[PDB]
């Protein structure tokens, strides 16, 4: 009984629930030229065919 | 150092990429699968002699006036982003009077020479945005040579909604017979129509419709300079 | 390659350039103004058939022999489309130094 | 008609080293006024190369819009 | 008929009108919108009952000049359907805007509304390459105004990094314009699609891949989104709805529509194998920032980005059993993101901002706007026989033949995330109160709950709607009966 | 000649342009617009359109950047960027 189940299912959520919270930090900045960079690099990927 | 020069590897291969889609053809004739209709169906179809003039307003009619849509929301855009009921200059920091007078005698001389670019969109080329983009550099000589020159605004923007409004206007009395259908000199509506072909009674329907075009750019930028040229 | 070809795509290249790597905001607006410069130079340098010239005359000049009438008509807006966006955008350059404090990107937190 | 055309471009880029180099805040802007009437001169040039009538039609208009410009740089130096 | 050719010249006029009346009072002003987007709704429906009597399109001309020379038009069974449900959420917004904006100069805010409706109906009724691109311009320059108008700082900003992404985004597309027109020598695209199958294998790519990627930054998927929610959650509460209700739908079908212009040439499969992956990718990122989501305004802004980037997901994967259901999305999720954003804007205009300490208790506190946000909010995830549940089932099914099983279990994975940021939120506003307020509503306790009536009667009844998007998804599945309904 | 002025004119367009974005003094920057918008009008000219030349003419060299620095007016003028204790941080 010291390996449940209900323990592991909330460390998973949590881990997407902190993944949640990672995602929105890193890809949506207040940084203008983050968004440049994120346009360049996309264009760059319609060089690459 | 990292930033600047992996822009540079980055873009090199963008403009590599661009110039390497850029083979189509040396500069070469073969270009004009529709183009040589605008071109040689231009002196008996619209009037004006003019190639881009009678394209842009009449082949193409439905982008001259999302332009003047664009002038205007600019307008709009800028006077709902500075507004606070105050509007006084800056300093106004005099500064010269060959200035202040010199640019009071040399207003009337662009307001004669601004008016007489978008009149004439049949030999001249043009049109009417660089006549009204320099009745609004006379309306910013007066404005940037004078201590307030604040045009009653009042007043003001009535008469460039009523250029824009008498370009629609044309367009909805134009909705009398067809899509556009000139309105002006294939029937004789208001006057008559196709004298001749050169400057003879103004060809066709073009001058009339870049006197009201021109006189919409013509108190567009000028707004706009008003509007951002206040403090508070 | 021609040089309107290459200078077009330069103009492009370099106003792509100033809004990568440059931090100040006028900067970034300067690089926006000449993007769109380069591109409406590209917008015309497209029809260029090397020869016969006279775009708007149709007297003087036998007609067939003019240059591109499409795409002179398709800079005519795309130009003052380009005046009428930086006019736009300057107002929020003016804004956002009225009601925050600086004009950095990297300083700017809401 | 012809030798004209490269003398002014030797003149034109013979004054780009007041726009690359001057420590200054205004030799570019002194750059700059000088170069559109150089090129208001080539552009009347060109009337001639082209034997156009229409083309002495742009020359006068930036004849115009250089002035506005360099009233409009140099007052703000001022105020 | 051209009679019915008011879609754009009404507006027109009729905002050329507006500062010709603003020195004339100041009480005909905010009403002189709502009954031109009334005679908007009359003129729409003249097309829409129009087109939908006859098999074929009304190929509204520009003149006397028969197309490819000019400009058409093609008012096709998908444009009236989609002026139609333009008209009548602007006219939801005309009678929503009249007392709920008046803080800032509405003096100047009413043209700036009736031409981005002038974009709307300029944007869905396109023909020309360059008309598509000036009108969409004028929606660009139009949200570059409208996002901005509040003046306070974190909204000014709101605009800044949209004015300069749409500025280059609008720089790429006219470049890939221009290599389009370098190879061909046309525009207009009954006259492109017939000859673009052998004009150079080498420059349709680069020219259609700029095309959609211009194209695409106005709109939003993944790099050219992050605007978007900074845009709704400062904006006017009015043009939040216009905007996440209009103006994602008109970039992801002309997008869409002339991916499925150019659908014959090599190099356009890998072009559809990007588009797929930036659409998923943008599921899932937009409907997983919404989590750990405090302001409930950015908590439905990040919710629109993901129902419409499942809408790229089928708008571009094959050509049938799904882009004629990829359409059955994006008529039917304007509708609920319609309802979204009418009780977030009357809760940020009674109470006071889009905190959840200040949206915390409307169980009993408020009326049944509430149970309008309940409604909502159960029709995003499609729980119940509602209409969503009906429009993502067509979705994921349509993800099946082409592009599978990564392209589903990541859309269909964010469902599982957008239905935890729901009911995070409708249990904190109707089980946590501890506050009877009663503040009464009743303005909009009719209009909006009409509004909810409708979801309610197209999840009952999907086949009196479904046959219409069986006819108007013959305007993007094909080219050969568009291109012979034109020439 | 008939090629060299146009590779004089479009290199200079494009040092133009390079050195229109590595200062920091701004009006230095719309000096360098303005001097973009010259070879534009030039090279627009020199392309045979006379039409796009003189819109660009009243356009970019008095309303484009007479519109920038007129914006710079009354906000900075320098990069500002900065010796000092709490600096650079």
């Amino acid at each position: 009984l010291k390996m449940s189940f209900d323990r592991l299912y909330h460390d998973i959520w949590k881990a997407i629930e902190e993944l949640a919270d990672l995602a929105r930090s890193y890809v949506y900045n207040g940084n203008i030229q983050a968004y440049a960079w994120y346009l360049a690099i996309i264009l760059l990927i319609l060089v690459a065919m | 150092m990292l930033k600047r020069v992996l822009a540079i590897l980055t873009i090199l291969v963008i403009g590599y990429w661009l110039a390497q889609g850029l083979a189509d053809v040396p500069f070469g004739q073969d270009k004009m699968v529709v183009g040589k209709y605008y071109l040689e169906h231009v002196k008996e179809e619209t009037g004006a002699v003019n190639a881009v003039t009678a394209v842009v307003v009449n082949y193409r009619g439905l982008d001259t006036l999302g332009e003047v849509t664009v002038l205007f929301i600019a307008s709009t855009g800028v006077a709902a982003l500075l507004w606070k009921k105050k509007r006084e200059r800056t300093a106004k920091t005099e500064g010269s009077v060959v200035l202040t007078t010199g640019a009071r005698l040399l207003f009337p001389f662009i307001a004669l020479f601004g008016m007489y670019i978008f009149i004439h969109g049949h030999l001249t080329p043009g049109g009417g945005f660089p006549g009204g983009a320099t009745i609004a550099t006379a309306f910013l000589l007066m404005y940037l040579a004078f201590t307030i020159y604040e045009i009653p605004h009042r007043g003001f923007e009535v008469t460039e909604g009523l250029a824009g409004m008498g370009y629609v206007i044309t367009g909805l009395i134009g909705l009398a017979i067809g899509g556009y259908f000139l309105f002006d000199w294939i029937w004789q509506t208001w006057g008559w129509g196709h004298e001749n072909i050169g400057r003879l009674f103004s060809g066709g329907f073009i001058p009339i419709i870049y006197t009201l075009i021109g006189i919409k750019v013509g108190t567009e930028l000028s707004g706009i300079v008003d509007n951002m040229l206040k403090e508070e | 390659i021609s040089s309107y070809y290459f200078g077009a795509i330069s103009l492009i290249l370099i106003g792509l350039y100033a809004v990568l790597v440059k931090k100040n905001l006028l900067k970034i607006l300067i690089g926006l103004s000449i993007m769109e410069t380069g591109v409406n130079l590209l917008l015309i340098s497209i029809g260029y058939v090397s020869g016969k010239s006279a775009p708007i005359l149709s007297e003087g000049v036998t007609a067939s022999n003019a240059v591109d009438p499409i795409p002179q008509a398709l800079v005519l807006t795309a130009i003052v489309i380009g005046v009428a966006t930086t006019a736009m955008a300057l107002s929020v350059a003016i804004l956002l130094y009225e009601k925050y404090g600086t004009l950095n990107i990297e300083e700017i937190r809401r | 008609v012809n030798i004209y055309l490269l003398l002014i471009g030797v003149a034109t880029l013979l004054s780009m080293y007041r726009v690359f180099r001057g420590p200054t805040t205004v030799d570019r802007l002194v750059a700059v006024d000088i170069m559109t009437t150089i090129t208001v001169g080539l552009m009347v040039l060109f009337a001639l190369y082209y034997r156009r009538i229409i083309f002495l039609d742009v020359a006068l208009v930036y004849a115009i819009l250089s002035f506005a410009g360099v009233i409009a740089f140099a007052r703000y130096l001022e105020g | 008929s051209q009679v019915a050719a008011l879609l754009i010249a009404l507006p027109l006029i009729s905002a050329f009108f507006v500062p010709v009346l603003k020195q004339i009072g100041k009480s005909l002003i905010k009403p002189f919108l709502v009954i031109i987007t009334l005679l908007q709704t009359l003129i729409a429906s003249w097309a829409f009952v129009q087109v939908y009597s006859t098999g074929k399109p009304i190929i509204i001309y520009a003149g006397g000049w028969k197309p490819p020379i000019g400009i058409n038009l093609y008012i096709g069974h998908f444009a009236a359907l989609f002026i139609l449900v333009i008209a009548v959420v602007s006219f939801l917004m005309a009678l929503f805007n009249f007392k709920a904006v008046t803080v800032e100069p509405i003096d100047k805010y009413a043209m700036l509304f009736l031409l981005l409706l002038l974009g709307a109906t300029g944007m869905i009724a396109t023909g020309d390459i360059f008309n598509l691109f000036v009108f969409m311009e004028i929606t660009a320059i139009s949200a570059y105004a409208l996002t901005a108008y509040n003046k306070t700082g974190e909204a000014a900003e709101a605009s800044m990094k949209y004015i300069v992404l749409g500025g280059i985004g609008s720089s790429f597309f006219l470049v890939g314009v221009a290599l389009i027109y370098g190879a061909t020598g046309t525009l207009n695209m009954a006259h492109l699609a017939m000859l673009a199958n052998d004009i150079n294998p080498t420059v349709v790519q680069v020219g259609l891949a700029l095309i959609i990627f211009g194209l695409a930054v106005e709109a939003e998927l993944f790099p050219l989104n992050a605007w978007a929610p900074d845009a709704y959650q400062a904006a006017p509460h009015p043009i939040t709805v216009m905007f996440s209700a209009f103006v994602v739908k008109a970039g992801l079908y002309a997008m869409a529509r002339i991916l499925y212009l150019f659908k014959d040439v090599s190099g356009w499969s890998s072009l559809t194998k990007l588009l797929i992956a930036m659409a998923t990718l943008t599921v899932v990122f937009a409907e997983l920032s919404a989590l750990r989501q405090k302001n409930v305004k950015r908590m439905i802004a990040y919710s629109s980005i993901g129902q419409v980037g499942l809408i790229a997901l089928a708008l571009s994967l094959g050509t049938q059993e799904g882009v004629s259901a990829g359409v059955f999305h994006m008529l039917n999720h304007a509708i609920v993101k319609t309802m979204m954003f009418m009780a977030i804007g009357y809760v940020g205009i009674t109470l006071g901002g889009t905190m959840i300490e200040n949206f915390e208790g409307l169980g009993k506190r408020m009326p049944l706007t509430s149970l309008s946000l309940t409604i909502g909010g159960i029709a995003t995830v499609g729980v119940p026989l509602f209409n969503v549940f009906w429009s993502k089932l067509r979705i994921i099914l349509a993800a099946a033949h082409e592009g599978n099983l990564w392209p589903v279990a990541l859309v269909l994975f964010a469902s599982v995330v957008e239905a935890v940021y729901y009911f995070r939120l409708i249990h904190t506003m109707w089980f946590k109160g501890k506050s009877g307020e009663r503040i009464p509503e009743g303005a909009i306790a009719i209009v909006l709950l009409l509004l909810a009536m409708l979801i309610i009667v197209i999840g009952v009844y999907p086949t009196p709607f479904w046959n219409l998007v069986t006819k108007a998804g013959s305007d993007i599945v094909e080219v050969s009966k568009y291109v012979a309904n034109v020439l | 000649c008939i090629v060299c002025i146009e590779y004089i004119i479009v290199a200079l367009m494009i040092i133009s342009a390079i050195l229109a974005v590595e200062w920091r003094d701004l009006l230095a920057s719309t000096v360098g617009m303005a001097a973009v918008s010259l070879f534009a009008s030039i090279l627009f000219f020199f392309l045979q359109a006379p039409d796009v030349a003189m819109t660009e003419a009243a356009i970019g060299a008095a309303l484009s950047a007479a519109v920038f620095i007129f914006a710079i007016k009354r906000t900075y003028r320098y990069e500002t960027e900065e010796l000092g204790w709490w600096v650079r941080w």
